[PDB]
């Protein structure tokens, strides 16, 4: 119920944190699950 | 991919003090210099900003119209479904405001 | 999406918040008065709802930013309500506290001790300290007695969030989870049902005329009861040191109790602390302006031949109508003295203005909303006001996000095969020559991205275009072999420019034997109705052709079933 | 497979009008390989191959002083087999402003055929 | 001015401890099949826009199978970063997480 | 209230000896984010370099407020925070979407910034009646505008004469009126009053 | 024009900037040169034309 | 009039000062008109519009001022005002820019725009490049962008394409630093030069088109580089951009027919430019970290211009030679113990490709390499040989015309006999073993020869001097 | 392929756009943009 929703984080000035899956398809960050949860780092010599 | 490639994929401008990717515009700038991208929220009618220390040439930037401006040069760009531009200007509609926090900062 | 156009910005989280009439006017490129939408040889009206402010309209050039119809993003104007509006999305909560108000004192009904236990307690609910909020309850050693109580109860607020921080368990941004928020939406229920339940003032002993409303978002005010007026005067000396009801008043009845109440609204109305200490306005309910959404969010339509008007534009020049009409309504109201003036006029100024009010806010209601319009001309069925365009049929989540229509991909009936693996899929050369990889080209490739060129849009495997480094494309369609075998020669040429150097050139080759697609049939039930196969072009067949084996995870039957390709 | 589509060019002017668009040639300078499709009626020769994008009707549009065509739009070629003048009735003087075409598609049945 | 310098030292310094003494991790030794894949991956994607590569190509021209190739050599030049579900992490190099 | 006035020319530049000029070079250190190509894995520092740092030599910049005439001490901060400042092996995170890296870096600045009231010495290059063109440190272009010049000082067919009727040449000494700084180069704008 | 290929997504002064001598300007100069030896070719070139003025030359 | 113009403008400019701006801008207006038009303003009045505003320029540097300033910078076809007038615009011109240096940025745009236009008409438009270059140094990086921006399409006119690079070569003159830039540009066209004439060997247009550009490099070359010019001089400059310009364009792309004889013509001016040349080809067909396909078309080049060349020193030939034969008299020593082993002939690849080379340089000169007594410097008779019966059969690998013609020749000279192996080896191949998926693109990098003759008419003759036809040899 | 229009978004043109379905437009030399 789209507009209930709303109306209700309005009034409650919240932040979305961005957290949950719909939320993030929502903004289009990428998914919290998988290949996602790590992050790759390159060793560098010199 | 599909939400991120085909689904709508969009590189927006973002006012990264006041956070909204509705009130960013081009400046329309004099022939010969570069137009840049300014916050219509963040910044000051030129008139009123003079009526309150000197202030640089780079702080100004003018529209179409040809009012001048001064600050609102905080912005950046940000990947988003373009669908978010859509329900972020309904939400404004109904006099509702989406601020996005976006970093670095 | 494109690999060699990287973002370095990220988006981390969002914030909800309400528009204020200052940010509008300030961020507007335009103020639209006309209701009239274009003139006699279709250019747009100027002041109108498709002004060249608000963004490029067909042939034309945004005025705001200089950019086409393609290039320029649209932007926001506003117009100007000439008398203030309920926002139909928070009438109920508007609701609530004017019933609660105290029409005397002006603090809520609900005596001051209590009010403020409400308000310790969520405040510390904004740190997470469900624990602390109930040992607040647990505070007990008349006016003098309960000034000390509430300051005690408040230095245990403070003193339970130092020490909370000093601590791993809050930070200043406030600790929220479900069992944290679970506890708060009880708190909050529990206060307003306890504002609601208080006849008599706790705080001044005085009655106020209740207050009552529509489904259509009126407000009227019933006068006081005999036993009321009674007890009303009574406490007379102490201070001494039915009918619509304006929207105007009722705001300057809630302004007042909000200045008076803020301490608790300030964790009414923030589940986190409130970091950056904005007061809580009352002017948050009611809209003194309206956003006119950028002209690409409301293009006209067109059903074959025939075009139609954008139905959110038709219901904006309503709202500008009533708006000029108001304004003149304002200009002959000023143009009396009645100084002079014989009283009845008033009656009928007045009668005029409810008209107004009530008609502008019926319009609003239908947008947010047509649910809050009074049906039309009983029949006809309503036309869709903002509300439900977001909320209508399946809606934007399910109908855009979930599902979406797709772009590059085919689609085919299936065919048996035992010829190919188990974990291939054969494909037709019809679609072999059409599906592009852009392959980035490289030391290791450019052989065959040389071929692939040549070869042309219409030779398998060819290629269709080519990406340079300054992103733009060169179409292989109108070409020769002998521009083509140019093309392929310049490939894999330096940077003559500092910009691009990073990047290489891009082949739009048709797919491969080495490739990996995305099967799909639907009803995608799960997951191994979406499968990756290899690659397995196959001359002169014109269906996908795939093993047996794979029946039973698509639930395949070979009766003419079709399945997509996805590349 | 058979498919009847009709071209009806009086599908614009407002009830009675003048007429604007007629069927056939005018004297400006119009493609030529157009000829390959149309007779001098600006209606396509009976029996011809058409494929998507080609001509399968020309006209003279008077406000645009320009010799206008309307294409084939199936994405299956086909050869053209009837083509019906539908003149008009309430007596005569009226010109030619609707025809009927009919299709003829080829079917040697296809994978995915179901018997 | 100085204070946000100071601010960003404390983020990064708790994101730290968070990410973590080596000799204090306790994840998995082994490389997991999500790992794998985005290890393979993303070094491909590094190859086809001329990363320096540290194995002989023998004819390879699938920048997948170079990666492949690195990988079983234990020449992929990547580290994984593994999140705990508080925001902490482990660094593990690909060339210490067991392969299987 | 409210202080977007941290845009206020707070230069400040002093007055010098045994001379009487400002000195506006000054030495600024810089966090910087930015990208690193995958060509340049092998040599991040350069990479930087080439890509970023260089660029900005003798062109003006917005944040340091003058012009960069180079740089010194370039480093890269270490995604691993438990790493040795010391050690030459480091982590840079990557897109998700792309193959280029993005790290922070610290480097020096050495910046020509003439703020507004400035005193500065240029040499003579041009005299109209419209204005008269000075070059500061042989490097940036100055302008004195017709009136700024004193009221007595007259013109003639050609070159400028002064308060006691001798002409003025090479090294002239001017105040800083305003610096314009979006054009293709700086220019400063000179008072004599 | 500008992208993130060469331009830096933010840049930020982490101290009130220092001011220097003649002889550190000199100093700098002189070795920044001498390191970096066609936009930077004929942006050294104005470099040595400021440690030329510096010096006191034409 | 005369005086009556005077009053106008100077009523216009106090009327300025008052914000009225209607004069201004009718007068504005007037010199904004097309250069067609007879109400544009006439040279006269506009002498006078001229000088006033020349006089006092701060006047006019406002908001309200704007206007007029564009109009007189978007004056058209001012380059064809008569001599007085001309004058008095480009005081003007000068005057302004120098006041307000904002608007060079405008006025050079319009200047490189112009460079189109033949030099006799271009002389205002340098002097101007030239003393504002000077006085606004930092002006270089846009005015560069400038110089790419405006350069005629292949498409377009020849004379457009032949002036623009006429007028970049006389800017090239005068702000040297822009230098390296501009060479980029060129050879960067360059690509289409490459385009015009290899497919083709309106074809007949890009010959004479690309004849036309590059006989005009090449003249504008022999005379940039001189003994006295690379002493002292920019010689050296355009010697080395254009032999990096060699390696990082004409090499790769490495099937160009047009435009690797600006480093065939260039080379041959002095003995020490040829020396450059040769060295720097042998590095880069010999390094160790270059792709092999880098130097097989080295390769290629080396053995094409040691042919052809004809200003090379008997000894800068037989140090080619001598370098060659000692490369692979090394190659074998240490090498032919590989191919019993495991791997294919391929592994040889680089091997033949210098072979190769050698044989052809022996096709072309091996009346050199007898010295007085008749004997063979190398000892080509014994080396050939060699090669020739080593386990890498190089008459199998090598180009077949080539490895036919050395067979013919050193047969002819007692050198070496190769015709049995030959018969043997498609013998067998009727009846050493190498893909083909890769084989081929190595037989297509062996049958290039980046020197052989040249078709463009002038060009032709141009190089005569500097070129050994077949019949010559 | 013609429609006239459009010039060309290449300044060695400009020459002459037809559009494809695709939405490539391609112009005669053979930029597609
Ligand atoms: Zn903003
Ligand atoms: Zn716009
Ligand atoms: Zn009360
Ligand atoms: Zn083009």
């Amino acid at each position: 119920t789209t507009c209930q929703f709303l109306t209700k984080a309005v009034l409650d000035n919240e932040r979305e944190q961005l957290d949950s899956p719909s939320a993030r398809i929502v903004v289009g960050k990428l998914n919290n699950v998988g290949t996602g949860s790590f992050d790759v780092l390159a060793k560098v010599p010199n | 991919d599909r939400l991120l490639n085909s689904s709508d994929y969009t590189q927006a401008s973002v006012c990264r003090e006041c956070g909204s990717i509705l009130t960013t515009q081009q400046s329309v700038p004099r022939i010969g210099s570069i137009s840049t991208v300014c916050c219509r929220r963040c910044s000051m009618r030129f008139e009123d900003a003079k009526k309150l220390i000197f202030i640089d040439d780079s702080q100004i930037w003018e529209d179409g119209q040809g009012n001048k401006f001064v600050g609102g040069n905080e912005t950046t760009t940000v990947a988003i479904p373009f669908v978010l531009k859509y329900l972020d200007s309904e939400l404004s509609a109904m006099g509702i405001r989406l601020r996005y926090n976006v970093e670095p900062k | 999406m494109d690999i060699s156009k990287p973002v370095g910005s990220e988006i981390t989280s969002v914030d909800f918040g309400i528009l204020t009439a200052k940010e509008i006017r300030n961020l507007s490129a335009k103020q639209i008065t006309n209701p009239t939408v274009l003139d006699n040889l279709g250019h747009p009206v100027s002041g109108g709802l498709y002004d060249l402010a608000l963004g490029a309209f067909l042939r034309n050039l945004c005025s705001t930013c200089g950019l086409d119809e393609k290039f320029c993003p649209g932007h926001q104007g506003h117009i100007e309500l000439p008398v203030p509006c309920y926002n139909p999305l928070f009438f109920n909560q508007l609701y609530i506290y004017l019933r609660a108000s105290c029409l005397f004192c002006h603090h809520f009904r609900l005596k001051s001790v209590e009010v403020h236990r409400y308000a310790c307690k969520l405040r510390l609910l904004q740190y997470g300290l469900i624990d602390e909020s109930y040992k607040l309850d647990e505070i007990t050693l008349s006016s003098t007695l309960l000034n000390e109580l509430k300051s005690k109860r408040s230095e245990y607020v403070d003193m339970a969030i130092a020490k909370a921080l000093s601590d791993g368990r809050t930070t200043e941004r406030g600790s929220f989870t479900a069992t944290v928020n679970d506890e708060r939406k009880k708190l909050v229920h529990e206060f307003h049902k306890k504002l609601l339940s208080r006849g008599k003032c706790d705080n001044c002993g005085m009655f106020s005329p209740k207050f009552r409303k529509d489904g259509f978002t009126k407000i009227f005010e019933t006068a006081l009861n005999e036993k009321q007026i009674t007890n009303n005067r009574v406490k007379g000396f102490i201070r001494q040191d039915s009918t619509y009801i304006l929207s105007t008043e009722v705001k300057n009845i809630l302004d007042t109790v909000f200045r008076k109440e803020q301490c608790v609204l300030q964790y009414v109305f923030h589940s986190r602390p409130n970091l950056s200490r904005k007061l809580v306005k009352a002017d948050s309910f009611f809209m003194d302006v309206l956003v006119v959404p950028p002209t690409r969010f409301r293009l006209p339509s067109k059903l074959g031949e025939e075009v139609h008007e954008n139905s959110q534009n038709q219901l904006l020049s309503k709202v500008l109508t009533t708006s000029l009409l108001i304004r003149d309504l304002n200009d002959d109201l000023s143009k009396l003295q009645k100084d002079k003036v014989s009283l009845e006029d008033r009656r009928v100024i007045f009668s005029r203005l409810m008209n107004a009010f009530v008609t502008i806010q019926n319009d609003v209601n239908a947008f947010i909303d047509s649910t809050k319009a009074q049906g039309r001309t009983s029949g006809k069925v309503p036309i869709p006001g903002v509300k439900q365009a977001l909320e209508k049929k399946e809606g934007l989540f399910r109908k855009h996000m979930m599902g979406k229509r797709v772009n590059y991909a085919a689609r085919s009936v299936i065919s048996p095969d035992p010829n190919i693996e188990t974990n291939e899929i054969g494909v037709p050369p019809v679609f072999a020559v059409k599906l592009t990889y852009p392959e980035p080209v490289t030391a290791y490739n450019i052989a065959e991205l040389r071929q692939a060129v040549i070869n042309g849009p219409d030779k398998w495997p060819g290629a269709t275009q080519i990406q340079n480094e300054d992103g733009s494309l060169v179409s292989l369609i109108g070409m020769s072999v002998e521009q083509r075998k140019a093309l392929a020669n310049q490939l894999l040429t330096p940077s003559s420019n500092v910009s691009t150097h990073t990047l290489n050139k891009k082949v739009y080759r048709h797919i491969k034997n080495r490739d990996v697609v995305l099967m799909n049939r639907q009803p995608t039930l799960h997951k191994a109705s979406m499968m990756g196969h290899k690659v397995r072009v196959l001359p002169n067949e014109k269906t996908l052709r795939l093993h047996y084996a794979n029946t039973g995870a698509y639930n395949a039957d070979f009766d003419g079933d079709e399945m997509n390709m996805h590349f | 497979m058979y498919k009847t589509e009709k071209v009806d060019l009086a599908l614009n002017r407002n009830r009675g009008d003048p007429i604007t668009q007629h069927f056939g040639f005018g004297n400006d300078e119009w493609p030529k390989e157009w000829l390959e499709k149309l007779d001098e009626d600006g209606l396509p020769y009976i029996g011809t191959y058409v494929e998507e994008g080609d001509p399968i009707c020309a006209y003279f549009d008077d406000t645009l002083n320009k010799t206008k065509i309307k294409t084939y739009h199936s994405s299956e070629p086909a050869y053209i087999e009837e083509v019906n003048l539908i003149g008009d009735e309430s007596n005569k003087f009226q010109e030619l402003q609707t025809v009927s075409i009919k299709y003829r598609i080829r079917r040697t049945p296809q994978i995915g055929d179901k018997f | 001015p100085e204070d946000f310098q100071q601010h960003e030292q404390i983020r990064r310094k708790t994101l730290k401890e968070k990410a973590i003494p080596k000799d204090q991790r306790a994840t998995t030794p082994y490389m997991t099949k999500y790992e794998r894949a985005r290890i393979l991956g993303t070094r491909a994607l590094q190859i086809s826009m001329n990363a320096p590569v540290f194995v002989d190509l023998e004819g390879e021209t699938d920048p997948l199978r170079i990666a492949m190739k690195e990988l079983a050599e234990k020449k992929i030049p990547l580290v994984i970063r593994r999140y705990l579900p508080d925001g902490s992490f482990e660094d593990w190099s690909v060339e210490e997480l067991i392969v299987d | 209230a409210r202080f977007i006035k941290k845009h206020k020319k707070q230069v400040t530049n002093p007055i010098d000896e045994k001379n009487g000029t400002s000195n506006c070079i000054v030495r600024v250190p810089i966090a910087l984010y930015v990208s690193l190509a995958p060509m340049y894995l092998e040599n991040p520092l350069q990479g930087v370099m080439k890509q970023h740092l260089n660029p900005l030599v003798m062109k003006y910049n917005n944040k340091v407020g003058g012009v960069v005439l180079g740089y010194e001490g370039l480093k890269i901060l270490d995604a691993d925070p438990l790493s040795k400042e010391d050690t030459s092996e480091k982590l840079i995170k990557i897109t998700p979407d792309t193959p280029f890296g993005f790290t922070w870096c610290h480097v020096n600045l050495y910046v020509w910034q003439p703020q507004v009231g400035d005193v500065l010495e240029g040499y003579i290059f041009i005299q109209s009646a419209s204005h008269i063109g000075l070059l500061i440190h042989d490097a940036f272009n100055a302008s004195i505008k017709k009136n700024n010049i004193p009221v007595d000082w007259t013109f003639v067919h050609g070159h400028w004469v002064d308060s006691n009727g001798e002409p003025i040449d090479g090294k002239l000494r001017f105040t800083v009126r305003n610096v314009h700084t979006t054009g293709r180069v700086v220019s400063v704008d000179g008072t004599l009053i | 024009t500008a992208t993130t290929l060469n331009t830096p997504v933010v840049i930020h002064a982490t101290q009130l900037p220092q001011h220097v001598s003649t002889d550190e300007v000199l100093q700098f100069l002189e070795s920044f040169i001498d390191e970096k030896e066609t936009n930077l070719s004929s942006s050294i070139s104005q470099l040595k034309r400021i440690q030329r003025d510096f010096k006191g030359l034409p | 009039s005369a005086a009556m113009y005077s009053r106008f403008v100077k009523s216009a400019l106090d009327d300025l000062d008052k914000n009225d701006s209607t004069q201004i801008g009718i007068i504005a207006n007037q010199v904004a008109l097309p250069s067609k038009n007879p109400e544009r303003i006439n040279d006269k009045n506009l002498n006078i519009l001229l000088d006033i505003l020349s006089s006092n320029i701060n006047r006019i540097e406002s908001s309200r001022g704007t206007f007029l300033i564009q109009s007189i910078i978007n004056f058209e076809k001012w380059w064809e005002l008569p001599p007085h007038t001309l004058s008095k615009y480009i005081y003007f011109i000068k005057i302004l820019c120098s006041s307000i240096p904002k608007w060079w940025q405008d006025v050079s745009m319009i200047l490189v725009s112009c460079f189109i236009l033949p030099i006799k008409q271009t002389v205002c438009h340098h002097d101007m490049l030239k003393y504002f270059l000077r006085m606004i140094p930092s002006s270089m990086g846009f005015i560069d962008t400038y110089l790419a921006k405006f350069f005629p399409n292949k498409n377009d006119t020849r004379r457009k394409l032949v002036n623009y690079t006429s007028n970049l070569l006389k800017l090239r003159g005068y702000c040297s630093e822009l230098g390296f830039q501009i060479w980029s540009l060129l050879i960067e066209k360059i690509i289409s030069i490459d385009v015009e004439l290899q497919n083709e060997l309106g074809i007949k247009e890009l010959s004479t088109k690309l004849d036309s550009i590059l006989t005009l490099v090449s003249t504008h070359v022999e005379e940039q580089v001189t003994p006295e010019s690379l002493e002292s001089g920019e010689g050296v400059g355009v010697f080395n951009t254009l032999t990096t310009l060699f390696k990082t364009h004409v090499l790769p792309t490495y099937y160009t027919r047009s435009i690797q004889y600006i480093m065939f013509h260039v080379s041959q001016q002095q003995l020490e430019l040829m020396d450059s040349f040769l060295v720097t080809l042998i590095d880069i067909s010999f390094a160790v970290n270059e792709a092999a396909e880098k130097k097989i078309k080295s390769l290629q080049y080396l053995g094409s211009y040691i042919a052809r060349a004809k200003k090379l020193s008997r000894t800068q030939i037989i140090f080619v030679a001598s370098y060659l034969t000692s490369w692979l008299n090394r190659y074998v020593i240490e090498r032919e113990e590989e191919v019993d082993q495991r791997g294919g002939m391929e592994r040889f690849k680089h091997f033949y490709a210098a072979f190769q080379a050698l044989c052809y340089i022996f096709c072309f000169r091996h009346n050199i390499f007898r010295d007085t007594d008749g004997n063979w410097e190398c000892e080509l008779d014994k080396f050939f040989q060699r090669m020739v019966i080593s386990k890498f059969n190089p008459l199998k690998f090598c180009n077949e015309n080539v490895m036919l013609m050395f067979a013919r020749i050193a047969q002819q000279e007692s050198v070496a006999y190769c015709f049995s192996i030959i018969e043997n080896n498609n013998n067998e191949r009727l009846r050493s073993s190498w893909s083909l998926a890769t084989r081929q693109q190595f037989i297509d990098l062996q049958s290039y020869f980046p020197y052989d003759p040249l078709f463009l008419k002038n060009y032709k003759i141009l190089m005569k001097e500097y070129y050994i036809e077949w019949s010559e040899a | 392929t013609f429609i006239r229009g459009p010039i060309c978004g290449t300044d060695n043109c400009p020459s002459r756009l037809w559009r494809i379905i695709d939405g490539r437009r391609t112009c005669q030399y053979g930029h597609v943009m």
